């Protein structure tokens, strides 16, 4: 796990994720998916505690899904963050809390925003223009709160993006082995493949 | 905390002194240790004062109930339900108790009740932090079969010690007489005690 | 690993003439970290306020919590919650989580709509309630808004004078503290009028 | 096992005019919940113009002290008695702090007098001697209570000039002995109020070029 | 770095008009064991000066010799010995607070609670705490241990502030400190009944008392209290 | 805290002081440690603050559904038995010292009660950190028959050595005064010889001192 | 605290902030971070206020005696190792500091030095030293360039050092700025965060995430 | 240990228990406790076996380097050396020491140095984990100026309460006289102490 | 610190040495160069605790200098080796030992072979044909097994060391920013520029 970071651009959320799983002196893996799809218009990436953060949020998508077909509707980005505040705050009390941060973009159909929400592993939650988990936001909270205007377009928030992969492959001191990058709009959800 | 009871030729008595202290601040210079659980079946209390409060209390409300349904309890059936309580709790409890009753059938009787929760039956018993500094005098000057004034002055004399060396009693010695007569409580002051 | 100061925050209260103020700072930060300048710590159940510092997850689901019990008051009532009544139903529900408590320091104000009185009060994270005729203060900062309240206070002024003063006492306050500021926001409470405004502030 | 420290409450307080320096003291000494003393002084004249407190454990404050005035005894001795700048007495107990800096004297060190162009001046110091000037300081255990007041009514902080659209800030500006003397008094009734340390007398040392003035307060005694 | 064995509980003390009383017990406790029963723990310096100790007995008995090595010292080389040159109270104190807290600097401290009471050469009553930590304080009343939470309440009634001093007669202050001496063998788990009480006066010199009892003491209202809440015999 | 309990000829008086901490700091200048278990029995508590509240509101609850379902007035020894018993079974974590006293159809009644669950019997008695100062007084002013001013008197001069020797103790005195035959009289602020003086300064601000973002006006209708 | 130094075209930036703390308590905001050693010589201040200010004021009189004893002025690389000798010497004892010695010698030209209490000596043209480190990194990697002029290295200094204040708790006050020469030390201004924030946002256009 | 020493008419008389244990094991049952620092000045030991001959040993050692400077050394002074020892390394001793002479001018004497090294003058002392349970006896039981058979009583019957009541206590009781007579060992079995 | 290796071929020894400088989350430096000449023909690579490392290198340094000038005469790789060895060998016993690891790579000019000494902080010492210190070694050792011939040219090691810093740079967690090789043979010591 270790870097997660998001921005939310004009009419996009952009989620970027570290493809390292490491054990020990090991990285046994260097193509992991730090994510899974809530709904058409709703992504999720994650990380914390192995094990924990991907049992979490499969078992995230299997509500939302479950929640799709009852009503034949899709929640808003809004709802289906509450939903996951609820869950980590229930959890946080627990005999074995989930030890799992996770950003999730969406965008509204209804209101035609992307929207972005940062929560922790205590049910923590907070809509930011752009958000980070772990050590990464050390750097890139400064580095967007310099760069970053409100109305970039997609383009411009996936340069915005490379500075900060840049920065984190400079200064971070364990090799992380780049990110998968994740675009979140009107028409759902994309990957970008050359990144 | 000094306490005692002794068998003697009409009954038995209790006594006890009335200190109770939280560290070395006397919280009750005037305590009453010496606890009914029946018309002539008493108990000198040591250790955790809530626990001993909490013990003797449940033990007043199973003899209650023992005497609504059989009839008078026996002095040995008193310690008894007091020992159930202190071997099965042995863990959580920190009391050492000692039972003192008079029957018409079988007269005064002692059953001294340590930490574990054993049960001990003897003519006379010492308990609490001050009888350490009184094994020796006790053991020297109790005889059975002692009249009532005898045994008020053994006990006056042995408590009087216990307070003199042990820091954690003093204040009255008060006792509790137990014989067919019925039930008597005396008291002695300081001003009385501390110069025999 | 002290719950009540990982995110940081303040929130202070005070009565004035016929009105009530209540503040709080914007900020939420993880430890060194500032993370989000928005933040807020003050809501509403009809004309009942509650601010609540501390850990914030806890301050977002009290919040829920409020509004969820309030909600159900007022449909069984058929009344909007006084901050009274309010005050003791924050009371029990905190003390009902005696040893496994909410770790937050929840301030209550507000205007008895049938007295007129104004109205504060303050908890400690297990339900111990504190009325005061003057100010509550809460949070990070507790210790400088004592000073800054204790000094600067005076009975009955006015709504635009109270705004003055309850917005120095936490704005000196919040500087003094590492945890706090980050912008701020104050309510101006008047038996039916309510003005919210945004502080200007150091950003450090 | 033994503990070396003690904690003996009370707060103390300076404030540097344009041609004088305040440094006040509550004058209250206790342990735990008990009070030893409604009336322990502890801020002393040192000679040369400088008063001095060190707030927190009072017998590393006495020591302290008793070595910094004896510095001045000696400095005179070794230096054909010429007088003692506020500057070099700072300099000077930054090395008498940063000496035991692996077992530090526990307090919180104010000096004041006047610099040597006749200004006020108020120096203070961290336990191992960290220090800096300023116009303005509170130590000690109501420290976090005051110290924002000072900030707000001595340096004019968060107060911006009406009607200016918060562009145009309170411009900065010596006070008064008697606006400086108000702001004491009112910074210690509000620390005694919510401070169970702080209480029962307030003494105040004045430094102007005529030297050194005392005046006293009673402070409330519960 | 030490603990303290056979301890002494409370000195108590306060000035009046004319002096100073200083008063302290006279047992040596072994932990909850009261095991030494004539201990005095106010020492005589001189003919001005009476100090009180608290605490580690071992430590006070090398306080005294330390007392009385400062007595034959000062005599050394000094025609004004019992004259100008005699020890005054703060001489004494100044001594003995260097001493706790190069002590207490060392990790090594005497485990004591110590009190000088005297008068100085000029009639002043002399009256200063100082303990292990070298702490040091001054106040109209001064109480060590239990004394400082019982006796300087009941004593502070009596001399509140400074000014209270003139209107406090050495009848009035004597019958204080012997009430709060009652108080204290009430309460204090560790004080003994006997007691050593000593006034040092301008015009009358030391007085120091030895054998003092504990009297006029209330225990009759112990007759009627019976069990611990709903126990009537 | 400082509490107290005192007999008399007729009945029984109660007192505290009303301070309330938070570390070293004030929380409540003013708080109420007397608490009606039912109209003629009356609590004093002292520990953790919200211990003493809701163990006094929930016996005090039980005790009224009690008093309905037996068409009696409560007995002092009824809330003790089951005060004791709610304490003894939370091991001493639920932080509640209390003074209980009152009157009912059996005289007039004096106990105190500990954390962990235990109880005692007397004609006076003191808790909290101010127990020491007040049992001080107590022990050297109490005597067998005492009126009710004279109760009254030795009761809040046993809280006031609390007020003013313990730093855990302050601002003022209340008392509760039960006598048999009568209503039992709360005398709320019975003392107040705390009273702060008066400020040295307004620091009433000018208008517009305060830089403002934004306004907006906020809706509290439907 | 936050700290910076960079070497670029123009010689070196040095850019610190005035914030001092004790725990979550705001000790001071107008604190000095900056050591003037000598007109060529700059020593930056993090970690313990009072190891930092005694052993860098300290360093000074070495350096002063060095020019003394052998009639020249003390190299930078020589400068520094003379405290990272005397921080190693006490290694384990708890020391706490993160320094750099920044200045121009001729032998050296414009040169930098980090010095920490672990023993650390690294020459280097960029680094980030304190509790901000990060934040300052994060704004002073993505805008820096060789080529800087004295006016745009200055601001990029400036505008990392405001990064780092506005996000790290533990930094903030001011700024105070330096730029080092080939003849000597310049002071280029004391500046408030508490107007230079507003300023800066408004004329830049950034801190987009603050309520405006 | 059990350990006592009685001042009398004609000097003073030490006593002893023989047992020393390490544990619940009994390592000699026929200790001698009492040592000899001079010829009418004595000891009895207790707390750590090595502890107190080391100081012992020591203090012999300084005693007849004192007799053969300035003769023959006072009871006090043997105490005060003991003391000096004690006192200044007290964080690595644990001995509890009482010291026993005879002085022509002085009589009996009896000094007791507790653990942290303090020095006590007494009329009695008694020491030791079996102390504890004879200070009420020996309190009541002990008078000025008794005889030699009189005090040689009080010592056998106090010893062997201690003995009785103490588990690290027991063996034969031995005592030493100290009169101006000279020097007399006793001792005394079981058989004899165990039934008085 | 972290990744020093040495290998030894038929006719030189070669050390690679990482770049990486790290202090908490950030990597001050990614130039470092850990190691120092103690003599024309040997070379020392160093690492462990911050601070004692370059202490101790430069210390070795000096004394090896000393001894040079002393005798006008320069010690062979082995007798330099158990030097250190000796140093670090006392050091362990010390107050505060140094906490360095270090590889000695020497060409003995008598015998006219390259030789290499892996020495740790305890005064281990050991000659191989390949060496690695810290986690490193974990990978290192099982592929120079492997693909280690003892007739290697200088040109062959550089290869077989590009196959090590491979398997690093894929497998290690860290990001140790690349190595800089050192060659050691006849003609003394030079420094390989682009690896
Ligand atoms: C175990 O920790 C304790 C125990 C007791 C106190 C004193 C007490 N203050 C409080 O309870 C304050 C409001 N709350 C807290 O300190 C929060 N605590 C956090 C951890 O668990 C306990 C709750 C307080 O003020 N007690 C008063 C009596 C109160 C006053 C308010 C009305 C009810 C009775 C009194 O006993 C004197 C001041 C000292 O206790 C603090 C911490
Ligand atoms: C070893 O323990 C430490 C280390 C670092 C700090 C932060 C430092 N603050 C202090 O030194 C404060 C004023 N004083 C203390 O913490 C008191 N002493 C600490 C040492 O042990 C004895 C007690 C501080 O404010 N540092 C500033 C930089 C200073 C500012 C003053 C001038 C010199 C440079 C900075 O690093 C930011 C604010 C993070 O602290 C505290 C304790
Ligand atoms: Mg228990
Ligand atoms: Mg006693
Ligand atoms: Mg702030
Ligand atoms: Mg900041
Ligand atoms: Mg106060």
């Amino acid at each position: 796990m270790d870097i997660i970071l998001g921005i939310r651009v004009q009419d996009s959320v952009i989620l970027a994720s570290s493809k390292a799983v490491t054990r020990g002196i090991s990285v046994l893996k260097d193509s992991d998916d730090k994510t899974r799809q809530l709904s058409p218009h709703t992504l999720m990436s994650f990380a914390g505690e192995a094990g924990d953060t991907v049992q979490f949020a499969e078992y995230i998508q299997a509500n939302i899904q479950l929640y799709s077909i009852r009503e034949d509707y899709e929640l808003s980005p809004q709802a289906v963050s509450s939903f996951v505040r609820q869950e980590l705050a229930k959890s946080i009390r627990s005999r074995r809390p989930y030890q799992v941060n996770v950003l999730i973009g969406g965008y509204d159909k209804k209101k035609n925003k992307p929207e972005l929400y940062q929560i922790d592993y205590l049910g923590t939650k907070v809509e930011l223009p752009y958000g980070a988990h772990g050590y990464s936001g050390f750097y890139t909270f400064s580095l967007l709160d310099h760069h970053y205007r409100p109305d970039m377009t997609t383009e411009e928030g996936l340069d915005l993006l490379k500075l900060c992969v840049q920065e984190l492959e400079k200064r971070m001191p364990m090799d992380f082995k780049g990110v998968i990058v994740k675009i979140v709009d009107k028409d759902g959800i994309r990957q970008v493949d050359d990144f | 905390t000094s306490i005692m009871a002794v068998t003697f030729k009409d009954g038995v008595i209790l006594g006890a002194d009335s200190r109770t202290t939280t560290g070395a601040y006397i919280a009750n210079r005037v305590t009453d240790k010496l606890t009914r659980v029946h018309d002539k079946i008493w108990c000198c209390r040591s250790g955790s004062a809530a626990d001993t409060q909490a013990i003797a209390d449940i033990v007043q409300y199973h003899l209650e109930l023992y005497t609504s349904q059989y009839g008078t309890p026996s002095t040995e059936t008193a310690a008894s339900v007091f020992k159930e309580l202190c071997y099965e709790n042995k863990d959580n409890l920190t009391a050492g108790i000692i039972v003192a009753g008079y029957d018409d059938k079988n007269k005064g009787e002692v059953y001294t009740i340590p930490l574990g929760g054993s049960v001990h039956k003897l003519p006379y018993a010492i308990a609490g932090s001050g009888s350490t500094f009184i094994y020796g005098y006790c053991d020297k000057n109790f005889r059975e079969n002692m009249s009532k004034e005898e045994t008020v002055d053994f006990i006056k004399h042995s408590l009087s010690q216990a307070i003199k060396w042990d820091g954690s009693s003093g204040g009255v010695i008060r006792m509790v007489v137990l014989t067919a007569a019925g039930v008597e409580r005396l008291i002695f002051y300081p001003d009385e005690y501390e110069q025999l | 690993s002290d719950p009540s100061s990982i995110n940081g925050g303040i929130v202070v209260a005070m009565t004035g003439k016929d009105c009530v103020a209540i503040a709080c700072d914007l900020r939420l930060g993880s430890q060194s970290l500032g993370v989000s300048n928005k933040f807020e710590k003050i809501f509403h159940y009809g004309h009942v306020f509650l601010g609540i510092t501390g850990l914030a997850t806890d301050v977002t689901t009290l919040n829920e919590m409020f509004r969820y019990k309030t909600n159900l008051y007022k449909l069984k009532e058929e009344r909007a919650i006084e901050p009274e009544t309010f005050t003791q139903l924050v009371s029990s529900s905190l003390y009902e989580r005696r040893f496994g408590p909410y770790f937050v320091g929840p301030v209550v104000a507000g205007i008895n709509s049938k007295s007129g009185k104004p109205f504060i009060a303050g908890f400690d994270l297990i339900g111990c309630i504190d009325e005061a005729k003057d100010f509550i203060v809460s949070g990070t900062a507790s210790d400088q808004l004592f000073g800054m309240c204790e000094s600067l206070y005076e009975p009955n002024l006015e709504p635009e004078d109270l705004f003055e003063t309850i917005s120095q006492a936490l704005l000196n306050a919040a500087d003094r503290d590492a945890l706090s500021g980050w912008g701020a926001v104050v309510y101006i409470i008047k038996k039916d009028e309510v003005v919210k405004r945004y502080l200007k502030m150091r950003q450090d | 096992q033994f503990n070396p420290y003690g904690d003996n409450g009370g707060t103390i307080l300076g404030i540097a005019g344009e041609d004088f320096a305040v440094l006040a003291g509550d004058t209250r000494n206790i342990t735990d919940y008990s009070i030893n003393s409604r009336y322990e002084p502890k801020v002393f004249d040192c000679g040369d113009n400088i008063v001095m407190s060190a707030n927190g454990f009072a017998a590393d404050g006495d020591a302290l002290v008793k070595r910094f005035k004896n510095s001045v005894k000696w400095y005179h001795f070794d230096h054909n008695d010429k007088k003692l700048s506020i500057n070099s007495a700072a300099r000077n107990i930054q090395h008498l702090l940063y000496g035991k800096r692996f077992f530090p004297y526990y307090v919180h060190t104010i000096i004041a007098g006047l610099d040597e162009d006749g200004k006020g001046a108020v120096y203070s110091f961290d336990p191992v001697g960290s220090y800096e000037r300023e116009q303005c300081r509170a130590g000690g255990a109501a420290a976090s209570l005051i110290m924002p007041f000072l900030d707000n009514q001595v340096n004019f902080k968060n107060q911006y000039e009406p009607g200016t659209n918060g562009k145009v800030k309170k411009p900065l500006k010596y006070l008064s002995v008697e606006e400086v003397i108000k702001l004491v008094r009112d910074s210690f009734t509000s620390a005694t109020e919510r401070h169970i340390q702080v209480g029962d007398g307030l003494e105040i040392l004045i430094v102007t070029k005529d030297g050194v003035r005392k005046e006293f307060y009673e402070l409330k005694r519960d | 770095t030490q603990q303290p064995i056979v301890t002494g509980t409370s000195v108590i003390s306060m000035k009046y008009d004319n002096g100073v009383i200083i008063a302290a017990d006279n047992l040596g406790s072994y932990g909850s064991l009261l095991r030494f029963n004539g201990v005095e723990r106010l020492i005589p310096v001189g003919d001005n000066t009476v100090v009180g100790i608290s605490g580690d007995i071992s430590d006070m008995q090398h306080i005294e010799r330390l007392l009385k090595d400062l007595v034959t010292e000062n005599a050394y080389d000094n025609p004004l010995a019992d004259a100008e040159e005699a020890l005054e109270p703060s001489y004494i104190f100044e001594y003995l607070a260097t001493v706790m807290y190069q002590r207490r600097s060392k990790m090594n401290p005497l485990w004591n609670a110590i009190i000088v009471a005297g008068v100085q050469s000029n009639g002043d009553q002399f009256l200063r705490y100082v303990n292990l930590l070298g702490v040091t304080y001054s106040s109209p009343t001064l109480a060590t241990g239990f004394g400082a939470h019982m006796a300087n309440p009941l004593l502070r009634k009596v001399v509140d502030r400074e000014s209270d001093i003139p209107k406090t007669t050495v009848q009035v202050a004597e019958e204080a400190i012997v009430n709060a001496m009652r108080v204290l063998y009430y309460r204090d788990a560790r004080s003994s009944r006997n007691f050593s009480l000593a006034i040092i006066d301008k015009n009358t010199g030391l007085t120091f008392k030895k054998n003092l009892q504990v009297e006029n003491m209330k225990w009759d209202f112990a007759k009627d209290i019976k069990g611990y809440g709903t126990q009537k015999i | 805290t400082t509490i107290v309990g005192v007999k008399f000829n007729n009945g029984v008086v109660i007192a505290a002081d009303t301070r309330s901490t938070q570390g070293p700091i004030v929380a409540d200048k003013n708080c109420a440690k007397l608490h009606r278990i039912s109209p003629k029995i009356w609590c004093a508590g002292a520990g953790t603050a919200a211990d003493t509240e809701a163990v006094t509101q929930l016996i005090g609850s039980n005790i009224e559904l009690h008093s309905l379902y037996t068409s009696r007035e409560p007995r002092v020894v009824s809330a003790l038995q089951m005060l004791k018993q709610h304490l003894f079974k939370y091991q001493g974590h639920i932080g509640a010292y209390l003074i209980v006293a009152g009157v009912d159809p059996t005289g007039s009644h004096l106990f105190s009660i500990h954390a962990h669950g235990s109880t005692d019997v007397g004609y006076y008695l003191s808790l909290g950190s101010g127990s020491l100062a007040a049992m001080a007084v107590l022990e050297s002013h109490w005597k067998q028959d005492l009126t009710k001013e004279e109760a009254i008197k030795l009761a809040s001069d046993a809280i006031q050595a609390g007020i003013w020797n313990d730093l855990g103790s302050g601002s003022n005195v209340d008392v509760c005064v039960m006598e048999i035959g009568k209503d039992a009289e709360y005398l709320r602020n019975y003392l107040t010889p705390n009273v702060r003086e008066e400020k040295q300064k307004s620091y009433k601000f000018p208008r517009g001192t305060t830089a403002v973002l934004k306004e907006s006006i906020v809706n509290i209708c439907d | 605290t936050t700290t910076l130094a960079f070497r670029f075209q123009g010689g070196i930036i040095v850019a610190v902030d005035s914030r001092a703390t004790a725990g979550n308590w705001v000790a001071s905001q107008t604190v000095k971070k900056v050591i003037e050693i000598n007109p060529f010589l700059l020593g930056t201040m993090a970690g313990g206020a009072a190891d930092c200010q005694f052993w860098e004021t300290w360093l000074g009189s070495q350096c002063r005696l060095h020019e003394l004893r052998e009639k020249e002025r003390i190299s930078v690389a020589a400068a520094s190792k003379i405290l990272s000798n005397l921080v190693y010497q006490y290694k384990g004892a708890g020391l706490s500091m993160g320094t750099m010695i920044c200045g121009y010698t001729r032998k050296e030209g414009p040169t930098i030095y980090y010095v920490d209490s672990d023993g650390t000596r690294l020459k280097g043209d960029i680094f980030c030293v304190g509790s901000g480190q990060t934040f300052a990194y994060g704004v002073l990697d993505s805008n820096y360039k060789w080529d800087l002029s004295v006016e745009d290295a200055l601001y990029l200094g400036k505008r990392s050092i405001l990064a780092a204040a506005h996000r790290d708790a533990y930094s903030g006050g001011s700024v105070n700025l330096y730029h080092v020469t080939e003849d000597g030390w310049i002071y280029h201004g004391n500046h408030d965060v508490g107007e230079l924030f507003w300023k800066v946002k408004e004329e830049e256009g950034s801190f987009n995430n603050v309520i405006g």
